[PDB]
């Protein structure tokens, strides 16, 4: 897309995560541990949910009959009839694909954009007690059980306390 | 022939407005009205080959 974060750096998702999109998966001393982070996920929802909203309505504008299906109208008036449905027809047809096709590409970019912003989020939280991995992983210098890990998924993390260890051992 | 006849008896229609006057003058050969009809409000009008519901 155009974060580079979905189908970019991150390899790939993980489809054994049903509990929101996007998320943290943990491998530290007790053991493997993974869940997932519910502001993004209820940040991206609700937009798309927004673009649903706008579109899933309709007018109350009314159309009548101008033509007949059992009696065909003169010739003449029922070509151009044909011919002017035929081009707001088209034009429809245009509008739908385009809008269509922008909304998908604006969907696809604004979830990479979601995804971006909470590993962005935890680079900050982990100012210089990690570092960066290259695939979406933070490598933690110091000790941090999974206590510490649920601190993180809270922002509760204080980097000041871990600080000492982390650094000594850059 | 259409139905038998040969005849044919072709109908024509104008909208009189309210506190008008319509006046035939008529020589022969003329299908007289009886009756004046008015609109009584809105609605919808649909072709179709398939039931109510
Ligand atoms: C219509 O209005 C005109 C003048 O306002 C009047 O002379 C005439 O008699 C009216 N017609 C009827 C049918 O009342």
């Amino acid at each position: 897309g155009l974060f580079g974060a979905i189908a970019g750096f991150i390899e790939n998702g993980w489809e054994g995560l049903i509990d929101g999109w996007y998320g943290f998966r943990h491998q530290n001393a007790q053991g493997e541990g993974t869940a997932a982070d519910y502001k993004s996920t209820q940040s991206a929802i609700d937009q798309i949910t927004g673009k649903l909203n706008r579109l899933i309505e309709k007018t109350n504008q009314q159309f009548e009959l101008i033509d007949n299906e059992f009696n065909e109208v003169e010739k003449q008036i029922g070509n151009v009839i044909n011919w002017t449905r035929d081009s707001i027809t088209e034009v429809w047809s245009y509008n739908a694909e385009l809008l269509v096709a922008m909304e998908n590409q604006h969907t696809i970019d604004l979830a990479d954009s979601e995804m971006d912003k909470l590993y962005e989020r935890v680079k900050r939280q982990l100012r210089e007690n990690a570092e960066e991995d290259g695939t979406g992983c933070f490598e933690i210098f110091h000790k941090c059980d999974d206590d510490c890990m649920a601190s993180i998924r809270n922002n509760t993390y204080d980097h000041s306390k871990y600080r000492e260890e982390a650094m000594q051992n850059r | 022939q259409v139905n038998g006849l040969s005849g044919r008896i072709d109908f024509h229609w104008l909208m009189l407005n309210p506190n008008d006057t319509v006046t035939f003058s008529f020589n022969g050969a003329f299908i007289a009205p009886d009756r004046a009809s008015f609109l009584r409000g809105k609605s919808m009008g649909i072709q179709s080959g398939v039931q109510v519901d």
